[PDB]
Order: structure tokens, then sequence, then C-alpha cells
């Protein structure tokens, strides 16, 4: 494909 | 303007076009030819050249990464170039580069050593016997780049990605079919019988042919200049057949793309449309290193008179236009590895092409990590590569997975249990299928903890989406935990995740490897 920036993978905390 | 073009092309000629542009406009043009530029470009794209020259196959990947501006030629300009050349530089409906020239590999041969070039690959072993008897060899060409070995691999039926009904099917890879195996086996047999050496690279073969040491090489039109200088009496001819089938080179269209981050897109457009892609501009480059069959109709009408261009196009017609899709990069890398490992004996042909088959179709996509729950394994802000996992396909304990958590968010956690696995924690001790399993990736956090234990006692049966009667993880379900166990919000909080949430596995570089 789309030309967009890379997606985000969250590493979430409690 | 800064311009990047490969070191084997007519960069001095291109510089002369650059000088004419400067003389007319005052705007200075710098032509560079960096080592492995096709790989450097994506790093520096957002810093590098205003214009990048490469065969069209690399450009879909660049565009997919947002590294290229859409080019805007009007109808009048488009009509000056062969329609098929514009096809090569179209990605997702948009024109993403200017096509310059069609390149196909040919058989190049020394007429004084070999007045009649062989019709078939099969003849080469015997021919080499004769040439060795006078201290020569039959054939030397670049074994380090799959571009050069591809024509033989594809001869009897190998292919990259199947093109059907207007689309490439990247699930349909033809790297390990019978034809590919037969071609690569023949190549390895040549090496086993010392008719070629596994270490022969571009410069070794070029020097050998130009010094009259070998009767034949395989190369593109850009190579003819050096052969002219060497005074070898050469011919350019159709590649030999293999098992009766023509060799099938992958055909490249040398193309010029414009950096999306360039503040000189309008000047780039002027240079390419009005200086380079003219009879005069192409002649300057061609006279330095020949371009092949040029995309500009008016100039090709002259070049097509050359018997060597007729031979180039004849070989092209037996081969196929390279795909320009982003996956092309993975294909080349996979095939390069296969040929190197087969040729050196590290792997058998079957082993090599089996791996190449897997690797060529494996989709790899970038992600950026946000948050602390995987620290220190992955840090906040860290850029990673994610190997996309096919629908209902091989997730394993220890894989770090990206998955859709909800409509808005993807998460990253480690797979601690797969379907069928019985799992529980006793304090910080992991039990899988009745056996304690070491978790070395928790070592740092285990030794720098705030509390008594980082994970804590829990059983799968107590978690959401589990079978409340068993610690055996249900079908289609996964137990995932973050490496920063003391802070991580993971399966302990939200329960088991489903197979259909999973996007892919994070690839890791191991810090140690052999020398
Ligand atoms: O060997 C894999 C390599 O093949 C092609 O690169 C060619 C290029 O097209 C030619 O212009 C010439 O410079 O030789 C190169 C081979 O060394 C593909 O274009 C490239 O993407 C691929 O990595």
């Amino acid at each position: 494909g789309g030309g967009g920036g890379a997606p985000t993978a969250k590493a979430p905390s409690k | 303007l800064v311009i990047w073009i490969n070191g084997d092309k007519g960069y001095n000629g291109l510089a002369q076009v650059g000088k004419k542009f400067e003389k007319d406009t005052g705007i200075k043009v710098t032509v560079e030819h960096p080592y492995k530029l096709e790989e450097k470009f994506p790093q520096v794209a957002a810093t590098g050249p205003d214009i990048i020259f490469w065969a069209h196959d690399r450009f879909g990947g660049y565009a997919c990464s947002g590294l290229l501006a859409e080019i805007t030629p009007d109808k009048a300009f488009q009509d000056k170039l062969y329609p098929f050349t514009w096809d090569a530089v179209r990605y997702n409906g948009k024109l993403i580069a200017y096509p310059i020239a069609v390149e196909a590999l040919s058989l190049i041969y020394n007429k004084d050593l070999l007045p009649n070039p062989p019709k078939t690959w099969e003849e080469i072993p015997a021919l080499d016997g004769e040439l060795k008897a006078k201290g020569k060899s039959a054939l030397m060409f670049n074994l380090q780049e799959p571009y050069f070995t591809w024509p033989l691999i594809a001869a009897d039926g190998g292919y990259a990605f199947k093109y059907e009904n207007g689309k490439y099917d990247i699930k349909d890879v033809g790297v390990d079919n019978a034809g590919a195996k037969a071609g690569l086996t023949f190549l390895v047999d040549l090496i086993k019988n010392k008719h070629m050496n596994a270490d022969t690279d571009y410069s070794i073969a070029e020097a050998a042919f130009n010094k009259g040491e070998t009767a034949m090489t395989i190369n593109g039109p850009w190579a003819w200049s050096n052969i002219d200088t060497s005074k070898v009496n050469y011919g350019v001819t159709v590649l030999p057949t293999f098992k009766g089938q023509p060799s099938k080179p992958f055909v490249g269209v040398l193309s010029a793309g414009i950096n999306a981050a360039s503040p000189n897109k309008e000047l780039a457009k002027e240079f390419l449309e009005n200086y380079l892609l003219t009879d005069e501009g192409l002649e300057a480059v061609n006279k330095d290193k020949p371009l092949g069959a040029v995309a500009l109709k008016s100039y090709e009408e002259e070049l097509a008179k050359d018997p060597r261009i007729a031979a180039t196009m004849e070989n092209a017609q037996k081969g196929e236009i390279m795909p320009n899709i982003p996956q092309m990069s993975a294909f080349w890398y996979a095939v390069r590895t296969a040929v190197i490992n087969a040729a050196s004996g590290r792997q058998t042909v079957d082993e090599a092409l089996k791996d190449a088959q897997t690797n060529a179709g494996a989709i790899v996509t970038p992600y950026t990590i946000k948050g602390e729950s995987m620290d220190p394994t992955l840090k906040d802000g860290e850029r990673v590569a994610v190997n996309i996992v096919g629908y209902k396909t091989g997730l394993e304990k220890g894989n770090v997975v990206v998955f859709h958590a909800n409509k808005n968010d993807d998460y990253v956690k480690r797979v601690i249990g797969v379907p069928g696995d019985k799992v529980e924690y006793k304090n910080d001790t992991l039990y899988v299928n009745g056996k304690k399993q070491d978790e070395p990736y928790l070592n740092y956090n285990l030794k720098h903890k705030q509390g008594d234990y980082i994970t804590g006692t829990f059983q799968v049966k107590d978690l959401p989406n589990a079978n409340p009667k068993s610690n055996v993880i249900p079908k289609g379900k996964y137990l995932v935990l973050g490496d920063n166990r003391e802070v991580s919000k993971d399966s302990r909080a939200f329960g088991l995740i489903d197979e259909d949430q999973i996007v892919g596995k994070v690839s890791f570089r191991f810090w140690s490897h052999p020398q």
C-alpha cells in the first residue's frame, strides 16, 4: 503493498 | 540531482547526459554506482539519490514501501516508448518509473576458439574436454547471481510465481518442480565434473572470456563494450537448449525511478523525459555500455539493425518479463541461496530447492513494537520483520507472534502452548505435557525482578476461552505470554487466543554464527 508506514505491534502492560 | 545506477552499466555515458543538463540549466548532476545499490536504496530512501536506476523487478517493493513518486508523463511522451515497456513499470495501476531498455542474457562466444556454438547444454561437457586439451575451458559465467543460472533452471519448467487471469499467485511458486530440479542438477553435475567452478563470479568469468581463456560466457548487452576493447572475435547468439527446451531468461527492463523524498522531482522529470530518453541521450549511454533494446521507439529503430540486438530479443522471447511484485526480492534471495548451497555441496539439489520453495513464497512484513511487555527481548520502538503465517497452516512453542487483539490493535507475545499441549505454571516453573521446560529468554527478567516470581502459579483451565475441565489447550487455541512477565497483560489476563487472530512470527537474528 500500500505504501503506508509499517503497522504497530503493541506489547501491552497491566 | 543525485543518480544511482549499477556499476556494470554506462555510468560515464549517463554522466555526459548529466553534463549537458548542467550546461543547459545550471543544475549539477552527480552519477554514483554504489556496491549493492538495490539493497542500500531502501535504507537511505528518506535521507539517498534523486533518481535510482535498476531493472524493473525491484521497483514494486520500493513503491510498496512508499519510496517512489508516481511519475506523470503525458500521452505524447508515453507514445514515444513501446507499450510493453510501460507495462513493466506499472504497479497497482500507477506508473512508478521510466523504462529505459530491455535486457536479456545471451550466449557470448569466441569465434576463434569455437566457430560453431553448441545448440544444446548437453554438449558442453564434451566440448570442455576438447578445450581443456589446449588449456582452455568451454564455459564460464557468474554462478554467484541466480539471474545468470535462471535461464537453465527455467528451461525444462521452473518458474517464479504463476501469472494467471491478470495476476501473480505468490502461493504458486515453481522453484522446486521437476524442470527446476533437472536444470539445477545439470549445473551441479558440471561443477562436480570440473567443467565449471562453484566460486566463479562476474569478474572472474568476464576476465576469462576477455582474455581468450574460455570459449563462452553468458552475459547481457552491457558486457559487449569490454569485449570490443579486448579484441576477442566474438558472437552473440541464442542460449542453448536443455532437454530440447529453450533456455528461458528472466527479462529485465532497466528503469529509472524518482525518490519519493526528493525535493527535485520536477528536475528529475525534466532530465529523464527531455535529456535521457532522447536519441542523443540514449546514444551517450549506449556508446559507453550498450543498453540492449531501448524503450524509445525512434532510437530502437536504429539499434534493432544490430545482429547482437536481434540475438538479445530472440532470447528475451523465449524467456519472460520479471514480475515487479514486492515478493521478487524474497524469490531472488531464496534462489541465490539454493544455487550457492547446491553448487558447493552444502545441500543436495532436492534439499536446496525445497528450502528455496518455502523461502520464495514466505511473506515478510515490517512492524514497529510499542510497549514494554516483551522487554528486553523486544524494546519499545524496535523495528522487526514479521513472517506472515498462512491461513490454517506451523506455529510452535517459543515463536514470538503478532496477532490481532481487537478491531484497532495488534499485539506481540510469545507462544507458550499450542493446541493439545497441557500447560501450567508452578511459581516461575513452566510445565508442558508433564515436563518442566526451560525458558532461557526469561533469564534477564528472572534475575532482575521486583517480586517473588515474575509469572506466578496458574493453570490453563482457569483462563478465558479454555476448557474449564482440562489444562489441555483446546483445538485452534494458543497460550501467549509477554517476556516482561511482571508487567505483561497477556493470556493470564485475557485468556487463550484463537488461531485466526494470528498474523505472523517475528524473525530474530541470532548474535552468534560461524565465521
Ligand atoms: O541475480 C539476481 C538479480 O537479478 C537481476 O539483476 C541483474 C540486473 O537485472 C541486470 O541489469 C544486471 O545488472 O545484472 C544483475 C544480476 O547480477 C534482478 O534485476 C535483481 O533484482 C536480482 O537481485
